[PDB]
């Protein structure tokens, strides 16, 4: 029995041992109160506001749209306190496990952003933070581990299965199966067995909802289309939420396609992978012909979970949103082009969304558009990545 | 077919406890595993608990989690673990033999299927790990309409619904989960007395106590308690860790414990 739906037509569900049930009703509870709670929205509201900097700005992009119909603009989550989109929801969680009179944090990271997001959310709000993280990943990724650490957090590496987020995904659950009476798991993106797909929308939907207003305010109307990347579905369904009853306003969500969809090294399951059940839920998933997971391949580190959230499998199975693959190469270009044209870096993760939007520009230049690429973070993480890059190229 | 319900009924008729090893199926390779297995019943296990290799065995500790990597390390597949189910089921007619599974493994080529498969090999039950009894439905049904019995899992904490819900899905055995937590021999779990009358009022199937169980002494704890048996896993798998080199000497140590192990379930 449980408050919410915890499907999306076939695809979520709560797909966990028994002993963790208990542990997911409590969850679901406190935030169906939570989100009837004036008090508990004030406080939400004033951290996003006044420790995250909410709202973020939507910038007009006027270079890189220059002689074509296309105009562009851009949600800032760039902008947020810790350079990425995951901030506003890691703060409603710390809420959540405070209100649940819980004082202690479990988070999964791949690429270091969640792990970030949730040390830091940690460290403002009193909650001691654990952190798992593929060994791989550890190895990696020594900046991010390095701030997790700076920020009071215990970065626990994994070193079982493929030792990467997958892994610690495990690992976090099975911590959680023992340690929930005292513990809040910090799921860090909008998947995972029910309530975390909801909830996690719910605090990211404000980019959405600002983003409409500020394009009403621009320019009188809503969008032709809202583009954002895919890599469990968080940002993405933060900007889409507010606009799907709006049936004029394209959803559009980029999967990484890495070397090429045909290579079989990409991230993209919603649109090349199989269903499977796995990290509690029902979804499409990078897996084998014979059901064990596999990786999800990108040159951005932050597009690595192999499978998506429930409600993107959902809203493409009914025809709502549509989701495309945009490769590394094309994610490179676009990142370069957003630099040298608004002085702007962008997360690589970010730079695929920007990639298809200019590839719906480029195609048909005069076709009118306006479109809002969801930023969802700053790229100055990537710079060594793309400097690598342009150096083996010769460039 | 009624393995189980033969063996609870005989070992009754003896005042007799059930003990049930778990192990990963191929580890540390497909030969050397079947002859575990046959060590495992020969040594006196009463029924067994199998695992298939799966990449993310969320409810196991490390002790498990190795064994799996040992298993893939050999290259074993979920079509071999078939394969050796059937010769384990040709070489031994009564034993019952139960899966643990994760849901993406019973899900891939479709459950019905699995199920199917299952049947045709001769396994008796299955227990999906990651399948809570909100889940449960297709797998039930699946697993009911092929004679196999789906195991569901009674935590120590179990309220009146959940038990009611566990005593009318399940069959075969009931799984009396001891502590929270994954697999593990180091965390000893499990104060029980309480849930195994309700499930007895219930008319659930016999309860198996799991998790944490490692010693002669917990298995006749369990009996005491009134459980039909005890399920032991991480404390058979580290004498395979132990002994990798040996091959020889690791069905010695296998053949001791087992030994033990049942020796403690007798009146
Ligand atoms: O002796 P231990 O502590 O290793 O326990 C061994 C148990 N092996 S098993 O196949 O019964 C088994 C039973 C249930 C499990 O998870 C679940 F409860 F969530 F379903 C996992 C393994
Ligand atoms: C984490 C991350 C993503 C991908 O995660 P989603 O849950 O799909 O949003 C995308 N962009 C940035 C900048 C990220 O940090
Ligand atoms: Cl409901
Ligand atoms: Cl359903
Ligand atoms: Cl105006
Ligand atoms: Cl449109
Ligand atoms: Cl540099
Ligand atoms: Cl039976
Ligand atoms: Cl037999
Ligand atoms: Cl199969
Ligand atoms: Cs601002
Ligand atoms: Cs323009
Ligand atoms: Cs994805
Ligand atoms: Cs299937
Ligand atoms: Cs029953
Ligand atoms: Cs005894």
């Amino acid at each position: 029995t449980t408050l919410l739906n915890p499907y999306f037509g076939e695809f979520g569900g709560m797909y966990v041992p028994q002993i963790l049930m208990p542990a997911l009703n409590q969850l679901e509870e406190a935030f169906v109160s939570a989100q009837k709670d004036p008090e508990f929205q004030a406080q939400f509201a004033d951290l996003l506001k006044n420790y995250a900097g909410r709202p973020t700005a939507l910038t007009k992009c006027q270079n890189i749209t220059a002689g074509t119909r296309t105009t562009l603009y851009l949600k800032r989550e760039d902008l947020l306190h810790g350079g990425a989109h995951k901030t506003n929801q890691v703060l409603g969680q710390a809420l959540l496990a405070k209100r649940m009179g819980k004082s202690e944090i479990i988070a999964e990271t791949g690429a270091g952003q969640h792990g970030v997001a949730s040390a830091l959310a940690s460290a403002l709000l009193g909650l001691k933070c654990r952190i798992y993280m593929g060994a791989k990943d550890v190895e990696r990724q020594s900046p991010n581990v390095f701030r997790m650490r700076l920020m009071g957090a215990e970065v626990i590496p994994v070193h079982s299965g493929s030792a990467t987020l997958k892994d610690a995904c495990n690992e976090a659950l099975r911590d959680w199966s023992g340690s929930y009476e005292t513990a809040h798991y910090m799921l860090g993106t909008a998947a995972g067995p029910h309530p975390y797909p909801t909830i996690v929308r719910e605090f990211q939907r404000m980019i959405g909802e600002e983003t409409k207003a500020q394009i009403l305010d621009k320019e009188g109307r809503l969008p032709d289309a809202v583009i954002a990347c895919v890599g469990g579905g968080s940002n993405a369904i933060g900007m889409f939420a507010d606009f799907i009853n709006d049936t004029s306003v394209g959803l559009i969500g980029v999967e990484p396609g890495g070397h090429g969809i045909e290579t079989g090294e990409h991230g993209a399951p919603l649109k090349h992978g199989r269903v499977g059940i796995y990290f509690g839920m029902k979804a499409p998933m990078m897996q084998t012909a014979d059901g064990q997971i596999e990786e999800s391949y990108s040159i951005s580190a932050g597009l690595d979970f192999p499978s998506v959230g429930p409600q993107h499998a959902y809203l493409n199975s009914i025809g709502r949103a549509d989701y495309v693959s945009i490769t590394d190469d094309e994610a490179l270009e676009a990142f370069k082009t957003l630099c040298r044209h608004e002085g702007i870096i962008p997360a690589l993760e970010s730079s695929h969304a920007l990639a298809h939007a200019l590839k719906m520009m480029r195609e048909q230049p005069e076709k009118e558009q306006l479109l809002v690429v969801n930023l969802s973070g700053r790229g100055d993480k990537d710079i060594f990545t793309v400097h690598d890059i342009l150096k083996a190229r010769g460039e | 077919m009624e393995r189980y319900e033969n063996l609870f009924a005989q070992l009754n008729d003896r005042r007799e406890g059930a003990f049930v090893p778990f192990v990963t199926l191929g580890d540390p390779g497909i030969e050397q595993s079947l002859k575990i297995i046959d060590t495992l019943i020969d040594a006196g296990a009463d029924a067994l608990e199998l695992g298939v290799p799966f990449s993310d065995p969320l409810a196991d500790g490390p002790t498990i989690q190795n064994a799996n990597l040992r298993a893939f390390a050999a290259g074993v597949t979920p079509a071999q673990c078939f394969e050796m189910l059937a010769l384990i089921r040709e070489k031994h007619p009564t034993i019952p033999i139960g899966l643990l599974m994760y849901a993406n493994l019973v899900f891939n080529n479709g459950i019905d299927a699995f199920y199917a498969r299952c049947e045709q090999v001769g396994v008796d039950s299955v227990l999906v790990a990651d399948v809570p009894v909100e889940e449960s439905a297709p797998f039930r049904q699946a697993a009911l309409r092929h004679n196999i019995a789906p195991i569901f899992i009674c935590p120590p904490n179990a309220d009146d619904d959940l038990l009611r819900q566990v005593a009318s899905y399940g069959r075969g055995y009931t799984y009396l989960l001891s502590r929270s937590g994954v697999t593990g021999a180091e965390n000893r779990g499990a104060p029980l007395h309480h849930l195994i009358e309700k499930l007895k009022e219930y008319h659930a199937a016999p309860a198996l106590q799991g998790f944490g169980i490692s010693s002669p002494e917990q298995v006749s704890a369990a009996v005491r308690a009134g459980a039909a048996g005890a399920i032991s896993g991480s404390a058979i798998v580290k004498i395979i860790e132990k002994n990798l080199a040996s091959p020889k000497q690791m069905l010695a140590e296998l053949r001791s414990f087992v030994s033990a192990m049942k020796a403690a379930s007798r009146a």
